[PDB]
This record gives C-alpha cells, structure tokens and sequence, in this order.
C-alpha cells in the first residue's frame, strides 16, 4: 500500500485497503476520516443517535435495509433542523457536498465548480468578506 | 395558444405550477397525476411520469417548496391526503418515478384545497372538505417525511353541507415572511383570513364581506414589497372581488379590508383567478368563454385588458 | 419593479440606516432570481450586497449567510470554529 | 530522464529523495541545500529552491513522511541538526521558500548522520555523531513542528572517539509496520540493531560481525513477504556485506545474524550502499566513479548485475 502511494496509484490503493482481511492495516484509530460536525443552530453536536436508533428498530421490524439511507448528519435531532441548503442553488443537500474552507458554506459539485470555474468567479456564493479564489 | 395533450382519460381538474416554472402537474378524474417537464431543447411538454394516485377523482394538488426537495400533495375525493416524493434513481414515464409518502386520513369529508404554506413557515399544508374543518399537517420530524402531525384544526362551517348541495373551497397563504402566518379561507359564500396568535392557536383575523353566491377561487397576489395585501376572488355571480389588506386580543397585528374594486365583465361564473409572479396581471376564467387579463393603469384600480376566447 | 428599488437601495441602506422595507425588497429579488434558476446572478447580488456594505471604519453592517461547517477536532473533542 | 547539472559549489555529499520521487534534495559541503522538481513536460530536472542552511559541510539529509508535510531534516558538522518546512507561497529559486523550524544543539560532536523514523511511529528522528551517543527525537505532539524533545540517549560505544576527524557514522531504520522498532547503528567499526522492548528503552538485540574498517553506509531492505531482513552495509575497506536478519517472537523478539553473501569488487572505498523497494537489487557506489547493482541469484548469494561508469 505504501507503494501504490509512491505512484499516484491512490485509487487503486482505496480499493485494496476497502476489502482487507486484516483490519488494522495503516493506521489504528478506525475510523480517521470521520467529520463530526456541531449545529449551526443549537451548537450541540450532531451525532442523531435518536433517528439512527429509530430508523435501526424500523428496519428490523421491516424487511429492507433502504429505511437505514434515510439517516443522515444534514438534520438535528436536538433543534429539529430540517436540512442543509447548498450556499447556490438552495436546495436540500444530503449525499456529497462541497465545503468552502474560509467560511463554511456547503454547496454540490455541479453548483461549486459552475461557479468557481464556469462563472470565473472569486468569492463565496453566499457573501463573504473575503476571497475564497479558485 | 399552442395546445398540447395531457392523456388523462378524463376531466383534468387541477394543474398546478412548481416554483421555476418549468414543472405542470395535472390531477385529473381519471384517479391520475401527471407531471410534465418542459425542455430548454425541444421546447414542448413532454410527459416525466404518470401514476395512479387515488381510488377517487383527484381535485387539488400542490408543489412543495424546492428548498425541501420534490413533495407533491394531492386531495381526492376519497377523504385522503398523499405526499409524493421523488427519487430522481427512476426511469421517467414508468409510474415509479414518485414514492409515496403519507397518508392523511384524518379527514371526515371529500376534500377539495390542498395548499402548501411558504418556506418560512415550515413543511407546513392546509386541507379543506366538505366538512367544514381546516386542518393543518406539520412535517416535525426531519429524519424521515412520513409523519405529519396535526397541528390545527379549526371549523369553518357549523354544519357539512348536504349530500345534493354544491360546495366549493378554496385556500390561499400569504406568501410574506414580513408578516404575521395568515391563510384565506373560502366557505361556501363566506371569505375568512386567519391568523396565527401568540397563544400558537389560529384566530379569525379578517372577513371579507360581500360574496352573495360561491366562492370558486381565492388567490392572495405575492407580497412584491407594496405596503398593501391583495385577495382575488372568483364567485359563483360574474364578480371578480378585488379586496386591498393593509396591516399595521391574542393577535399580533390588526388588519383591515377594503373591498378595492369589483367587476362583473364574465357575466357568468368566474371559477378561476390567479395572480402573475409580481402579482401585476389577474387572470380570471369565465363561462362567457373568455380568459381576461387585469392590470392596474395610472391608479390602484384594476382596469380590464387583452380578452382570450377558448 | 422591486428590481431596480433593491439595486439601489443596497448601495447605501444597511450601510448608514436600517430598515425593514429594503430587507422585504432584497428578500423578494432574491427569492425571483431563485425562482428564475439565475443562481449566479443571485451570488454576485450577495457578493455586491456585502461588499457596499463596508463602513468608513470598515465594519461589515450586512446580514451574511451564516456558517453551515463547525468541525469538531478528533484530538481534543472541540469546535474549530468559536 | 537525463542526467543534470547542479549549482552546488563543491561536493554533493548526502542525495535523498521524497516519498513520490517527484522532489530532490541534495546537500553539499559548500553550506547549501538545492530542492529540485521533476516537470511532467520536457521530462527533464528544474531547480525549486537554493538556500544556505548550516555554517559547514552538511553531510546527511532526510525527507519526512509526505504526511507531516514537507519538512527535510540537515545535519552538519556544526554539531547542530535544522528542519526546513516548505512554504509555497514563496517564489522558487529565491531562498526564502524553505523555513527553518528548529535547530537541535545537543550533541558536543560533530553530527554525521540523521534518518526519520517510519511514519507509523510518529515524527521520530534520530542523531549520531562525534559524541558517540545516538539521540532520538520525537514530536509527541505533531500538532507543532517546532516542540522536539529528546526521548532517547543511548550511548553506542564503551568509550568515545579520541581520533574525532577519522571517523564516519550512519543509520537505517527497520520500516516494518508490525515488526518491533529496530534501528541500526554503524558507530566506528560495529554494527548494532536497537529494539525498544516493554521499557520503552532501547537496548542492543544483535552485532553484525565483521567490519574490519569505518563503515560509510548502511541500509536496512524492505522486506515485502519474506521471512528474512536484508541489512547491507558499505565499508572503507570496500567490501559490501549483507547480513540475512530473521527474527522469532526486555525485548519481545531475538535476533540472530548470519552473513549472507560479502562482495569486494569495488576495487577502493564504498562509500553508500541502497536497497530498492522490494528489497532484491542493491545499489553500491564508490570513489572510482562506479556504481553497481546486486542482485539475488538462484543461490542465496548475490551477483553484480550491471556497472554504471560515469566517463
Ligand atoms: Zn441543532
Ligand atoms: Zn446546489
Ligand atoms: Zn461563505
């Protein structure tokens, strides 16, 4: 693996380190790319074990596992935020988003990268006092 | 006037528009919705999906806001509510492209008006029958859009009307974040508009009097920033009530109504109006034929224009 | 035409004042331009809304999209962003 | 790729690459480090960054894991080691791209060799020199590049060096992820394997006999599989000297050293010896401008594959 990290093989690396029989390969804190994140409302940190706890009973009285995609950390449970809003086209925001490191705006790859590439564009959609180039 | 085929195989009832404008979904008798989208390339409407919705004739049906996905209601005569959600990961014109996601069937009557409330108010809707009760579903749980819970329910009509009688309602939010949650609600031949009190209970805010026979069609203009509320309103006489709102116990602003102009040019039943995006053109639907348009020339008072027979 | 009125009250009305009626214009344009699917027209009116709104001092007086990231650090169980 | 030109003023003493073999660094006596790129286009070397680093000649140089960053480590022979992390918002080629982080003034000798530790063991680094102790350094917060505290002084001789201008130090760690930490020593004339055992000490696991002369080089292989380490040492004497290490699971595993193969054909003095990354081919350079290429044969005995001559 840290061969196919020499190359810029880092895709291929991904797929050997996904299915490996040995779980404690590189790196010994599990999960490493974990984002947890605080609301932007409440400031309590969204963990939503409430609707995970839920929708794991339903999904077991039931018999599909396609109740467990509606969990999710663009709502709180605490302040029963309802969703994310992408910082262009504000619209619900539930799968990949695309964060603007300077001022923390959410946002989708299409909506992103039309703006900061096809529009030439500079700053933050939302209106920032600031330059978030490129 | 360039027409196109919808395929219901029977009286469409409701055709709604979505927020861009670039969505029509029509209910019809046929116990169908239909969606249609129109290409930027072909420029035509063409069919996205049709679905069996209700065991009855579907009568309103309404968009969601775009900022809480893609949630169609629909009121049936059945006495059922359905939300319809979509998963774009569907094949088009294959009746899969909408999941179901609630039913309300709290209603005891046919209903006849279902109209989502503005964004900012929440996932809100509002449901009108042939009972007389008003009911209010709040969506309160974010994690899954299957449970909406009653919030309000008030009782317009004393009594449902008879079994022989026609009845129509219709309802109508004010589309202000400005303002305090108002909703027109139309009875048979009485005009109400509510509002939401500090004590989180709705109240009778304001009636607008007159409407002598049924009242078809309610429709509040859009608050383009005017210091004026306007309510349009379609009767079962030729009267196309024009009444002017201006806002300033257990209410949080009082607000008077001014019946600002009145006209009688369909000589019939005027059963639709609707208001444009800037609420500066009415378009009002007659039994003479006609569909006329209304603007307002060098004053308030709404004056008649271009007249489109069908 | 709440056009024009928001694009000229926007180059000096929360920058001196406040009112209510320029946030109800501004609140109505943009929520035209949503319904217009002109996204980016609605950005450059943010972006040109917050930069006149600079002071002689150089506070900021607009009311700006507030933020939607606050990670929270794995080493010590904190808000990156207080 | 082609061979290029340096600026460098003297001697090229310690050349170390990157991680992805895109950057680099090489030191010379002439009080400089040169940090060259490879360009996708015209497949041909350019210079990044030119500075003045120590007050002597540097004679080790090390990159760091690719995940702390862009840091080298120069230890010279003003007994001081200093890292440079890159910063790119400055222009390459004027000298002020690489930033100096700490200068680690602890050893009264003459440093001689500096390695980076495996990447799965924190920002360690470690030190030898003329004082004859081998010094770890680690960053138990990697949080800042600039708080390094010594974790470990262990004394590699029974006595230090009273010739200190004839002598030559140098170390390799073990990259094996789940073999027990091992670090190799080449001090004057010994070679010694270090394990950290439950104390968290180090303490000496084997000596690799032989060694006739000072010992110019080491290098510990990268074993992808095999059941046996490679460590390949480069004398003054000029014999190379692989050492076939195997380890069974105070330390949690022993260590016994048999020599597997010792070649002599550098006809002068070796002075660096490197494994690829498999571990199988190993690099030999002398002063005669040679450099040659060992190869595993049928027997478990390696053979010179190929000379580079450089006329
Ligand atoms: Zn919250
Ligand atoms: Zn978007
Ligand atoms: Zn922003």
């Amino acid at each position: 693996l840290l061969l196919l990290h020499r190359y810029e093989l880092f895709g291929i690396a991904a797929d050997v380190l996904k299915y490996c029989p040995f779980e404690d390969i590189m790196g010994s804190e599990g999960d490493q790319s974990s984002i947890r994140l605080f609301c932007e409302r409440c400031g309590e940190l969204i963990t939503n074990e409430s609707s995970k706890e839920k929708l794991r009973a339903e999904a077991q009285q039931t018999g599909n596992k396609k109740i467990m995609d509606k969990f999710g950390y663009w709502y709180c449970d605490s302040c029963k935020k309802k969703n994310t809003s992408c910082v262009l086209c504000e619209r619900p925001l539930k799968k990949l988003t695309m964060v603007i490191l300077p001022c923390g705006h959410e946002g989708h790859f299409q909506c992103i990268q039309e703006w900061f590439l096809d529009e030439n564009e500079q700053e933050c959609p939302g209106g920032c006092p600031g330059v978030a180039f490129i | 006037m360039q027409p196109f085929d919808s395929g219901h195989d029977d009286l469409v009832h409701d055709v709604v528009y979505d927020f861009y404008g670039r969505h029509v979904a029509t209910c019809s008798s046929d116990q169908h919705i239909k969606v249609f989208k129109l290409d930027k390339d072909t420029s035509n409407w063409e069919l996205s999906d049709s679905w069996r919705a209700h065991d009855s004739s579907i009568v309103a049906i309404d968009w969601a806001s775009p900022e809480y996905g893609r949630i169609i209601a629909s009121a049936s005569y059945d006495k059922t509510v359905k939300l319809w959600e979509e998963d774009p990961d569907q094949e088009e014109c294959s009746g899969r492209r909408w999941n179901k996601l609630c039913t309300l069937n709290d209603s005891k009557g046919s209903l006849y008006s279902v109209k989502f409330a503005p964004a900012h108010l929440g996932l809100k809707l509002a449901c009108l029958g042939n009972d007389g009760i008003l009911r209010l579903y709040d969506a309160l749980e974010p994690s899954d859009l299957r449970s909406w819970t009653l919030t309000s329910e008030m009782k317009v009509l004393s009594i449902p009307p008879a079994n022989h009688l026609q009845s129509d309602f219709c309802l109508s939010w004010c589309p202000s974040r400005f303002s305090p949650e108002k909703l027109a609600v139309s009875a048979l031949e009485q005009a109400i508009i509510y509002q939401r009190g500090k004590d989180g209970k709705l109240h009778v805010a304001a009636k607008l009097p007159g409407h002598k026979s049924l009242i078809r069609s309610i429709s509040w203009a859009p608050s383009i920033g005017r210091w004026y509320q306007l309510i349009a309103t379609g009767c079962k006489d030729g009267r196309i009530r024009i009444f002017k709102i201006t806002e300033k116990a257990e209410l949080q602003s009082n607000l008077q109504v001014e019946l600002l102009s009145e006209h009688d040019d369909h000589n019939g039943e005027v059963w639709s109006v609707s208001w444009n995006l800037t609420g500066t053109i009415l378009s009002s639907a007659g039994d003479d034929g006609k569909v006329r348009l209304w603007k307002a020339t060098y004053s308030n008072e709404f004056k008649c224009m271009s007249v489109i027979t069908a | 035409d709440v056009q024009s009125a928001a694009l000229i009250s926007i180059f000096g009305s929360p920058r001196y004042f406040r009112d209510q009626r320029v946030d109800e214009w501004i609140q109505t344009y943009r929520d035209m331009l949503k319904s217009w699917e002109l996204f980016s027209m609605r950005a450059r009116f943010d972006v040109l809304r917050s930069k006149l709104s600079r002071t002689k001092t150089g506070v900021l007086t607009a009311d700006i999209k507030p933020r939607q990231i606050y990670i929270q650090c794995q080493n010590c169980k904190q808000n990156i962003n207080t």
